[PDB]
């Protein structure tokens, strides 16, 4: 039978956690981390293994990497979590910064010495890990405190004495600055990336956010959540909440009339509050994505409108659609490149943008001279490289390059042009 | 005395590092085996400092932990580096000169009869950094080194102390302590070899095997072969990761409730596929190569004609020649042909078939985005690394692109070209061998640069022209049914008998035609030629 | 370079401060014994 | 007082019912004021019951940006000293930095403690607290950029980020910031949950000039 205090409770479902999306990360996490603590101690002792004692969560801002830590800390029938904000360790007096990072493990050692392998899980969560624990060896402050803190943590996570009843959770936005020695197995083994959701994730998040509103008969019967999940294309997890708040503010402002005149707040007006669909559409003009800032530019390039003055236009569009279909359906053809050429002023960029917009791919991006204007050569190379490196994440991707000739600064007098950018593009 | 009479080192956990153990034993405790009288008769002093260093996670702390119990030593005193420092003035220096009191007392009491006291400093580089760091502040980070140095150099004849210091970065250690009389011997611990890997795997799975918890199917030799660059810690992580899968078939976490099959609990057993999935999960942090070459030949071979076989045989002859003779310490080859014929694949195939200990590939993809100086440093470092192992193969891909050649100037980078020219002729250090294989597609341009005198031999790769080769690639690609494959070739025989295309374009056209009858594949094929 | 470096500063306590049980506040043990003696004698006197 | 059966407005309201945009004394900007007073000070006036049945929290950030000499600091001053709340904890631009190794982050930590204490002690009836950051773009710059050779440009930003939205919640504060250049502030400080409402204040229109003239004289 299970243990007397088996941490993860007998009956527990991912549905009651309260986090939408990320239905695979949770599996991986629980399989690798908590699968070995709900098992008869004799068997695990026979297998001769040890429980993992690390966990790292990294990703872009707003994806929900602090909600998970909170819920894990609160829902696991363990001791109270030991939360530490990022730069809360440092202290003035010499030799007190290091002591503050070894006063966190004292109770675990105290219990592990007495009750052996029957102690309860102790959990401590580091917030904003990468602030202090940088790669030791640089010249950061001129005193040398960060290196000592790093050394103390290194010596306490594995060290020469065994603890085997502790767990530490980390969170960060930049995983390339953490000192290498921390990431070795035995310290922060499982590392998980939390990224932006898909359409089903968006639907789940929308369902989670607007739960009490619905069940208290406070939402109209007109709103269709599927339509809303379809309209918000690149919204992350932390902006749907902003959308709900904005819609509620819009619905509330129709009664109080803040500024024009008070006293309109009366039982009749507030006894039938109901957020309609128009409120959400109005709210869509206040909250704007932060990653979906390049689809708008593509949308502004075909502002003049498409007119089918002939039939060749239809043919080329059909060819582009055929190629889109081919790249979508194939398996071994993982890269297809096209060229579009013709006399100046014939409308090439608009046609390409039109093919791009009708694809419906998750990821669409555009590089044009306007973006790179005012930069230095190295900045341009770095920008292009980063944009190309950002296209290897999603399963399907579309990238549009505008006016190749002007990207390399071609002028026929010399001829003069930049060789480095040309070589970069040719390689890429 | 100094080693327990009951000990053989077979029991202790550390495995895969045997030469290092013998070296340590010979250079550290050997002088303390005989009766003392001999040593003074021979005029040899005792060793005082030992230094261990290596990459993160190689087993040094394990050695430190088990040495005390294994070799009948006094309970070693273990102090973590940053624990020395303290708040009040003078406390730290006292703390350092408070560890040696027992040895001094015993020495004074019992002369040369005093036993051996050993103290080991974990994280040595934490406190004893360079003592010229500067900063204009509290000096407690300098008097610490001075105190230790005073008690280690001006010992006043304490000859019964051995300090062991374990670190991950030797460079950060203050240079004053790396000199005769202070940390003389330095032992490096590097990554294990394949046999040490097997030893580690055996040690890790001992208890698992003993209790009949491991299925007989599992084969440790295969696993040792697969783990190319895994250190010990990663092997342990792999073991427990594989065990997690077996654990997660009875206990279904999340899904449903806690359903524990009390009967399958007694039949718990690991198997091979679990280990393969575990290999999938865990990844090494060292890597180097043995993956880029494999992906470079992903499309595979087709043996569509005899030329492929002849070229491969010539490559085999050259690898044999460089393997056997001792007077031929350097061979360079050029592989040139029309664009798109397929060149990198052939070289990668030959290199993989060679099976030498060291293999690597340099391509513009890796170098992309760097500044010129970085590229130069990268190439130099890569060459220097290649000059290490007894046998080495190096492949250079698309030379013309590495030099940034554009025919409008003509513009190109002279520094890289000159470095490559000088490097391609440098014989390796004594008793080492190298085989360089470089591919190109602009033979004439190389002729113009006048670097054609550094290649011993050249190999051409003509593209296919007979429709028979097209039929072979078609049948190998399984494009169409047999009748269609016949019909297309009869039609193409009269549509355009003369043929010059390549290889890559053929596969591309085959796939595009598959996606969208003759009207597409043959149309494209005729259009290209 | 020139004027391209800033600096922080740390602080050590006093040696005379040393421990926390340094009499005049920690010798409240001995003094407490004096005070307990005082209390016992006063108890008798009040009785 | 006590809340009777009739759903009547909060006892200690923030804005009160005797308010109109002609009393502030800021002329010109008129739509901006509507936006600001709807997005921020609209969820603190409705009775707590309905706002609790919607499951929404209040906005805890405000950013004002624009050219030099337009009216940002005037708005901040008027908002601070014409409400019913605790006194603002004003901080100038580089007034946080200190000399010792760990005193700057502590200075950023000491601003929130009274709000933490009162929220812990009482709950949803705690009075609103205000703290205003002036010249936000002085210290809070993009992380990992050139400059701040000393390791202070990163610790400060991390502390503020961790203290404005962290593992321990807090919803009785309002932080307001003013700047001339919003292109240098960190990118994680401008997401919903930290400085949601951002407003640009531009040069006045002709009728705006008339309104300003009438206000001054
Ligand atoms: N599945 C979800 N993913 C993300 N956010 C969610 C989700 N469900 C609800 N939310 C809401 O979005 C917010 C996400 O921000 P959170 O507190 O997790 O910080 P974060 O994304 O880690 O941000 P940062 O990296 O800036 O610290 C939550 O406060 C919550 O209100
Ligand atoms: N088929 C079309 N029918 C009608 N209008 C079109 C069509 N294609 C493009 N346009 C419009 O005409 C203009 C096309 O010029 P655009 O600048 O996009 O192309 P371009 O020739 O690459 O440009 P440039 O003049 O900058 O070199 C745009 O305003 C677009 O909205
Ligand atoms: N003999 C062969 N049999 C079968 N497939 C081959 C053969 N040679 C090359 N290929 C395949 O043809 C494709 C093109 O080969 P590769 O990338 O080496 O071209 P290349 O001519 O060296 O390139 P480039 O024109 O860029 O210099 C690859 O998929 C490769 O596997
Ligand atoms: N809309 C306005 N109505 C009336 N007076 C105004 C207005 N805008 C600015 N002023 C006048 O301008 C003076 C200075 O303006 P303010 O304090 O807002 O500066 P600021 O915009 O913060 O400038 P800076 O960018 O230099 O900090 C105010 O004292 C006020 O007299
Ligand atoms: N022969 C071996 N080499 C390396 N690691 C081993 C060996 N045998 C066991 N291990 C395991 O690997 C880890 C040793 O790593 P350790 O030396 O503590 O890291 P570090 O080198 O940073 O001190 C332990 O978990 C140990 O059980």
């Amino acid at each position: 039978r299970p243990r007397s205090n088996a941490v993860i409770r007998p009956d527990f479902k991912f549905e009651d956690l309260g986090v939408g999306g990320l239905d695979k990360e949770f599996t991986k996490i629980f399989r690798r981390a908590f699968a070995s603590r709900i098992f008869p101690p004799s068997v695990i002792e026979k297998l001769g293994i040890s429980h993992v004692k690390g966990l790292l969560l990294y990703g872009p801002p707003g994806t929900g990497k602090t909600l998970i830590a909170r819920k894990i800390g609160t829902m696991l029938n363990a001791k109270e979590p030991k939360i530490v904000n990022g730069p809360e360790i440092l202290s003035k007096y010499v030799g007190s910064s290091e002591e503050n990072i070894r006063n966190l493990f004292k109770d675990a050692e105290a219990e592990y010495r007495a009750k052996g392998e029957e102690s309860s899980l102790h959990i401590i969560i580091f917030d904003e890990l990468d602030s202090v624990f940088k790669q030791r060896g640089s010249r950061g402050d001129g005193t040398g405190v960060g290196d000592n803190v790093v050394n103390q943590l290194l010596a306490k996570m594995d060290g020469v004495d065994q603890l085997n009843n502790i767990l530490v959770i980390g969170m960060t936005n930049r995983k390339d600055l953490i000192d290498s020695a921390l990431l070795r197995p035995g310290r922060f083994e499982v590392q998980v990336e939390i990224h932006l959701p898909d359409e089903k994730g968006r639907l789940q998040i929308f369902d989670i956010q607007t739960k009490k509103m619905r069940e208290n008969n406070m939402m109209s019967d007109d709103v269709n959540l599927a339509e809303l999940a379809a309209l918000t294309k690149n919204f992350s997890g932390a902006e749907i909440e902003g959308l709900v708040k904005s819609a509620s503010s819009f619905a509330i402002n129709k009664t109080v009339n803040i500024g024009k005149g008070a006293t309109k707040l009366n039982t009749k007006d507030i006894a039938k509050l109901k957020v309609t669909r128009e409120d959400f559409l109005n709210a869509l003009n206040d909250v704007t994505p932060a990653f979906g800032i390049s689809e708008e530019d593509l949308k502004t390039c075909v502002e003049g409108g498409m007119m089918l003055y002939s039939e060749r236009v239809n043919s080329i569009l059909k060819n582009g659609a055929r190629y889109v279909r081919q790249v979508r359906e194939s398996d071994k053809s993982r890269l297809v490149s096209l060229l579009i050429h013709g006399p100046a002023g014939s409308g090439k960029t608009a046609l390409a943008a039109e093919i791009a917009l009708k694809s419906g791919f998750p990821f669409i991006r555009l590089i044009s001279p306007n973006e790179l204007s005012g930069m230095s050569e190295s900045a341009k190379i770095a920008y292009i490289d980063n944009t190309f490196r950002d296209a290897y994440k999603s399963p399907l991707n579309i990238l549009v390059i505008d006016s190749l000739e002007t990207l390399v600064d071609w002028v026929p007098i010399g001829p003069r042009f930049s060789n480095n950018i040309l070589q970069m593009l040719k390689v890429a | 005395a100094v080693i327990r009479p009951d000990f053989k080192f077979e029991d202790l956990g550390v495995g895969g590092l045997d030469k290092e153990f013998t070296k340590i034993f010979r250079r550290a405790f050997a002088s303390r085996i005989f009766p003392p009288s001999v040593i003074e008769k021979l005029g040899i002093s005792h060793v005082k400092g030992l230094l261990l260093y290596g990459p993160p996670g190689t087993g040094k702390t394990l050695i430190a932990r088990k040495i005390g119990t294994m070799l009948n030593a006094k309970e070693p005193k273990i102090v973590n580096g940053p624990e020395i420092l303290s708040k009040y003035v003078g406390s730290s220096e006292e703390n350092i000169r408070n560890l040696f009191k027992d040895a001094e007392a015993e020495y004074r009491a019992k002369g040369e009869e005093s036993s051996l006291h050993i103290i080991i400093f974990d994280e040595l580089d934490s406190v004893f950094k360079q003592r010229g760091s500067r900063g204009d502040g509290t000096g407690v980070g300098d008097n610490v080194v001075n105190q230790l140095l005073a008690k280690m150099d001006g010992v006043d004849q304490l000859n019964n102390i051995l300090v062991i210091g374990m670190t991950n970065r030797k460079d950060l250690i203050d240079s004053a302590l790396l000199r005769p009389g202070r940390f003389e011997v330095q032992v490096e611990i590097h990554l294990p070899d394949e046999k040490g890997r097997l030893q580690i795997f055996d040690i890790q799975t001992k208890k698992m095997r003993e209790n009949n918890m491991m299925s007989d199917d599992v084969n440790l030799a295969e696993l040792a072969a697969l783990t190319k660059n895994f250190s010990g810690a990663e092997i342990e992580g792999l073991v427990k990761s594989a065990s997690s899968f077996a654990i997660n078939k009875t206990v279904n976490i999340g899904k449903g409730a806690t359903k524990l099959n009390t009967k399958d609990i007694a039949k718990l057993k690991v198997t091979r596929e679990d280990f393969l999935n575990a290999l999938n999960d865990v990844t090494p942090a060292f890597g180097i190569s043995e993956e880029d070459l494999k992906t470079c030949v992903e499309g595979g071979m087709m043996l569509y004609s005899e030329r492929v076989n002849s070229i491969l045989k010539n490559g085999a002859r050259y690898v044999r020649q460089v393997r056997e003779s001792d007077k031929s310490r350097l061979v360079s080859l050029l592989i040139h042909g029309p664009a798109g014929s397929g060149k990198t694949a052939l070289a990668a195939e030959i290199a993989l078939k060679s099976g030498f200990p060291f293999i690597r590939l340099i391509s513009p993809n890796e170098l992309s985005g760097m500044s010129e100086s970085a590229k130069i440093a990268y190439i130099d470092n890569t060459f220097r690394d290649a000059y290490k192992s007894p046998l080495n193969i190096l492949v250079i891909d698309s030379l013309e692109t590495l030099v940034d050649w554009v025919p409008i100037g003509p513009r190109f980078s002279n520094n890289i070209l000159q470095m490559l020219k000088v490097a391609l002729k440098r014989k390796p250090p004594q008793d080492r061998r190298l085989l360089i294989m470089t591919t190109t597609s602009a033979y004439s341009v190389l002729q113009q640069m006048d670097i054609l005198s550094c290649f011993d031999n050249e190999i051409a790769v003509p593209n296919m022209t007979n429709l028979d080769e097209l039929n072979n690639v078609m049948i190998e690609s399984n494009f169409l049914d047999d009748a269609g494959r016949v019909k297309v070739i009869n039609e193409l025989s009269r549509s355009c008998p003369n043929f010059n295309v390549g290889i890559k374009k053929t596969l591309t056209n085959i796939e595009t035609a598959r996606h969208d009858p003759v009207n597409e594949l043959v149309e494209l094929m005729t259009q290209s030629a | 370079d020139v004027g391209g470096q800033q600096i922080f500063s740390q602080a050590l306590l006093n040696a005379n401060r040393r421990g926390e049980a340094k009499t005049a506040l920690a010798e409240v043990q001995a003094r407490h014994q004096e005070l307990l003696k005082l209390e016992k004698s006063m108890a008798e006197l009040t009785q | 007082l006590k809340s009777s059966n009739s759903l009547r407005p909060r006892s200690n309201a923030v804005i009160r019912p005797d308010f109109k945009f002609e009393d502030l004394g800021v002329g010109g900007l008129d739509k901006e004021f509507t936006k600001i007073f709807r997005r921020a000070f609209a969820s603190r006036i409705f009775p707590p019951s309905v706002i609790e049945k919607l499951g929404i929290s209040h906005v805890k950030g405000l950013l004002l940006y624009g050219p030099p000499g337009t009216g940002k600091t005037l708005i901040a001053r008027k908002i601070g000293t014409m409400l019913n709340a605790k006194e603002p904890k004003i901080v100038n631009g580089p007034e946080i930095l200190s000399k010792y190794v760990g005193s700057s982050e502590e200075n950023i930590r000491n601003l929130f403690k009274d709000a933490e204490a009162e929220y812990r002690a009482k709950g949803e009836e705690s009075s609103l607290h205000i703290i205003i950051f002036d010249e936000l773009d002085s210290v809070f710059k993009q992380r990992g950029s050139r400059g701040d050779g000393t390791g202070v440009g990163d610790n400060v930003v991390n502390q503020l980020l961790a203290k404005m939205d962290g593992v321990d919640q807090l919803n009785n504060i309002l932080v307001i910031g003013m700047t001339n250049r919003k292109d240098l502030i960190d990118s994680a400080l401008l997401r919903p949950g930290r400085f949601e409402v951002q407003v640009e204040i531009h040069l006045p229109d002709e009728k705006g000039r008339l309104q300003i003239f009438d206000i001054q004289t």
